[PDB]
RNA sequence: UUCAAAUGAGAACUUUGAAGACUGAAGUGGGGAAAGGUUCCACGUCAACAGCAGUUGGACGUGGGUUAGUCGAUCCUAAGA
RNA sequence: AUAUGGAUUCUUCACGGUAACGUAACUGAAUGUGGAGACGUCGGCGCGAGCCCUGGGAGGAGUUAUCUUUUCUUCUUAACAGCUUAUCACCCCGGAAUUGGUUUAUCCGGAGAUGGGGUCUUAUGGCUGGAAGAGGCCAGCACCUUUGCUGGCUCCGGUGCGCUUGUGACGGCCCGUGAAAAUCCACAGGAAGGAAUAGUUUUCAUGCCAGGUCGUACUGAUAACCGCAGCAGGUCUCCAAGGUGAACAGCCUCUAGUUGAUAGAAUAAUGUAGAUAAGGGAAGUCGGCAAAAUAGAUCCGUAACUUCGGGAUAAGGAUUGGCUCUAAGGGUCGGACGAUCAACUUAGAACUGGUACGGACAAGGGGAAUCUGACUGUCUAAUUAAAACAUAGCAUUGCGAUGGUCAGAAAGUGAUGUUGACGCAAU
């Protein structure tokens, strides 16, 4: 997941399994003020949703995760 | 002597499962999977293919301009000219007879 | 309609090392090389030049680079100098031959 | 088969975090007398009968 | 994806509005049985489609490229 | 099936190289439908299991991995329910 | 969602072509009509794609005592888009017996042939854009390195009862004539809506926004499925190279994949599996059980009987290698004959040998009669494949619907029946 983050400004996320990609996109950009090119999500084989959401060329992932916390 | 696979699920070899083999700009042979052909419109009298009518699958005469699905005549795209012409021809002929 | 055809080998690297023949070598191609049939048919058609440092073969007949690759590597071999010497080509229709 | 319902997968899904070992720390509670998980599942010994 | 042989729509479409980018691409090819020309290609990005203008002729070629919008992105190559 | 090297407490069986062979395109090749359900991949690792062996494994321990407006489901109707 | 350009309008809802019909566009409600969706199987023939085979050239590799301008290998072009491209069909002109045209396969013409000139479907192919900037093949330089840089070439042909597959026009077959619906389009119709200082078309072009949910790893089997198991069993399907040959047969090889199944030593008896035998030739045995013999292709020759179709590969004979030659069988091109190019098919003749030659592989034993069932077909999964069952043919029986046969506890309930005696039902 790192490497999605430096190399392809991709942010990755688990999220709820009641959310679909229209929920998913809006509540990434309140909760981090960042614009969303387009999410792709899957369902892992452990029961939880995992969301590969790709930031806009006006904003660079690991900046975004570093602010965030996660390294 | 390259060997080919299907690109969907389907392994078996119906009629929306058939295949055509390309040589792809990588240098490989690779299958292609194509649709089924289409079916020349129908004349409505006499049932022959209608002239000057593009032949397409159904949903696709929706994508294409009127100049492709009829002909400047009347029954352009229903009846061929040969039957249009039978049908003015004992018209005209009938009527007059009605009268005496 | 049969414009001559000019292929240029270079020896200036084996010749430094004094363990080739330029001479040598345009001579072998001279006895060697078939001319429509035969070997010894140089009617005026091949001719293989020497200057001391390349070698030059001028050809209005049936003549080809891999032609003479396969003469020269079959001299190289007559006198042991394949482990050493290699026949390499830099641009089209010259040629070189390497040391290493 | 790679064609699976959302039913079946969330079913096999709950059986794979099922299937492992019991924590060490939980052995040396007061009162413990729990050694293996009684429950254990290979895939090729006993299917889930699914 | 589309071709494009006159000039006169060329200019046209570099003033769309909705044209940000273009390329140029140089091609050497030979004739039929003469010396080698260079061959030059004017790619226009739409937001549809992708036009190109081929022109065999280096002396027109360069009237061209300095005829070109300045407010347009060039890429060279 | 054979020779040598590497690894290891330990090698007829692990790895690499070399040699000798086989499947011979209706294959011991390359993909799938059912069915299985993590067996996929990496690291660690050999008590039990692989009816000899084992440093290896579909074993054991710990983690990683399945991204679709265009491929399917979803829609339609068949015998039927 | 919407704007601009274009088109159209003062003759309000476009023009050209004798016509087939053409186009960047070019008002069309209710209602109606038609088309597409939408269809069996077999046979040969035409064409396309990939593969196979092959020539020249530009690179790399292998062999090189000797020979081989040699052996192997790289030389590729997606969806989509523009222009163009077709058997069939159709249009105009013309008016046919001295009947012509014409398919491998006999059909077509005064209900208008042949011929001359046109129109159309775009399966398909060609050129260009996509696109060489990619991918592929090499060479010359830096270097623990985050790993690179600079160069060239990537071209032009031939061939076909080839293989696989697609497709077109046809032909054979039925007491068998070989789905439905969603959905999309055209036409008929003419309700309304509409211009002159102004409107309309989002079936012409360009431009803007959005496209949710669930499945997606891997095995797919002599170890990932089912058989108590890492069981020689069972389990649906696509792709398919070279040689030999009729061949998806057997046998050998390339790509790719495996080299797994407890091992070492020895070679008694008895076994399992594979084999060979002097002379005799079924004397063995319930019984020729088992095994042997025969075997491909070409030529010659072939009886009784028969439902005339068969019997038939009846029976019975001959030939087959290698090498060097000869003869016949074609396409195209400028107008009476030449030039040039490219297919394996058959027949024949010399020469040659330890008389061998379908040299391995592959591959029918045959004949004279009796019992029985007509034939093809079918059953006792795990001891019986048969003369048993079925079958076409033949005959009998019931019934005209308020009915025959049959089903149901009942029913405002069912099967035959989307049926009607050339039918249904029962033997
Ligand atoms: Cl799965
Ligand atoms: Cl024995
Ligand atoms: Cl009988
Ligand atoms: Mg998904
Ligand atoms: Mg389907
Ligand atoms: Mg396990
Ligand atoms: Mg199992
Ligand atoms: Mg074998
Ligand atoms: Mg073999
Ligand atoms: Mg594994
Ligand atoms: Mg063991
Ligand atoms: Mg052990
Ligand atoms: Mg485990
Ligand atoms: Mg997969
Ligand atoms: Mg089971
Ligand atoms: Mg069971
Ligand atoms: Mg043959
Ligand atoms: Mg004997
Ligand atoms: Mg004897
Ligand atoms: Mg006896
Ligand atoms: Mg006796
Ligand atoms: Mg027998
Ligand atoms: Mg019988
Ligand atoms: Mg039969
Ligand atoms: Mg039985
Ligand atoms: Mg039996
Ligand atoms: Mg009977
Ligand atoms: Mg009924
Ligand atoms: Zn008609």
């Amino acid at each position: 997941a790192m490497k999605k983050v430096e190399d392809g400004n991709i942010l990755v996320f688990q999220v709820s399994m009641k959310a679909n990609k229209y929920q998913i996109k809006k509540a990434v950009k309140e909760l981090y003020e960042v614009d969303v090119l387009k999410v792709n999500t899957l369902v892992r084989p452990n029961g939880t949703k995992k969301a590969y959401v790709r930031l806009t060329a006006d904003y660079d992932a690991l900046d975004i995760a570093n602010r965030i916390g996660y390294i | 002597a390259q060997r080919v696979t299907f690109r969907r699920r389907n392994p078996y070899n119906t009629r929306s499962n058939k295949i055509k083999v390309v040589k792809t700009p990588g240098g490989i042979l690779r299958a292609q999977h194509v649709k089924k052909l289409a079916t020349r419109p129908k004349c409505g009298d006499c049932g022959s293919a209608l002239q000057g009518i593009s032949t397409l699958r159904p949903r696709q005469y929706a994508t294409v301009s009127k100049t492709h699905k009829t002909v400047s005549r009347a029954y352009g795209g229903s009846r061929c000219a040969n039957c249009v012409k039978e049908r003015i021809i004992r018209a005209f002929l009938i009527e007059e007879q009605k009268i005496v | 309609q049969k414009i001559a055809k000019t292929f240029t080998v270079d020896v200036s690297s084996p010749t430094e090392n004094g363990v080739f023949d330029p001479a040598s070598y345009a001579k072998y191609l001279i006895d060697h090389i078939k001319v429509e049939g035969a070997v010894g048919n140089l009617g005026n058609a091949v001719t293989v030049t020497e200057d001391g440092t390349v070698v030059t073969v001028v050809s209005t007949a049936k003549f080809s680079g891999k032609y003479l690759k396969y003469l020269t590597k079959k001299y190289l071999k007559k006198n042991q100098l394949r482990d050493w010497i290699r026949f390499v080509s830099t641009k089209t229709n010259e040629y070189r031959l390497a040391f290493y | 088969a790679s064609h699976k319902t959302f039913r079946i997968k969330r079913f096999l899904a709950k059986k794979q975090k099922q299937n492992r070992p019991i924590p060490q720390w939980i052995q040396m509670k007061t009162g413990n007398k729990i050694m293996y998980n009684s429950k254990r599942r290979h895939w090729r010994r006993t299917k889930l009968g699914l | 994806a589309r071709e494009i042989t006159d000039i006169k729509q060329f200019l046209e479409l570099t003033r769309r509005a909705d044209v940000k980018t273009a390329t140029v691409k140089i091609n050497k090819k030979l004739n039929k049985a003469g010396k080698p020309f260079r061959q030059t290609k004017f790619k226009v990005r739409g937001s549809s489609s992708l036009y190109t203008l081929v022109i065999n002729d280096a002396g027109k070629a360069k009237k061209l490229i300095q005829s070109l919008p300045p407010t347009l992105k060039v890429n060279r190559l």
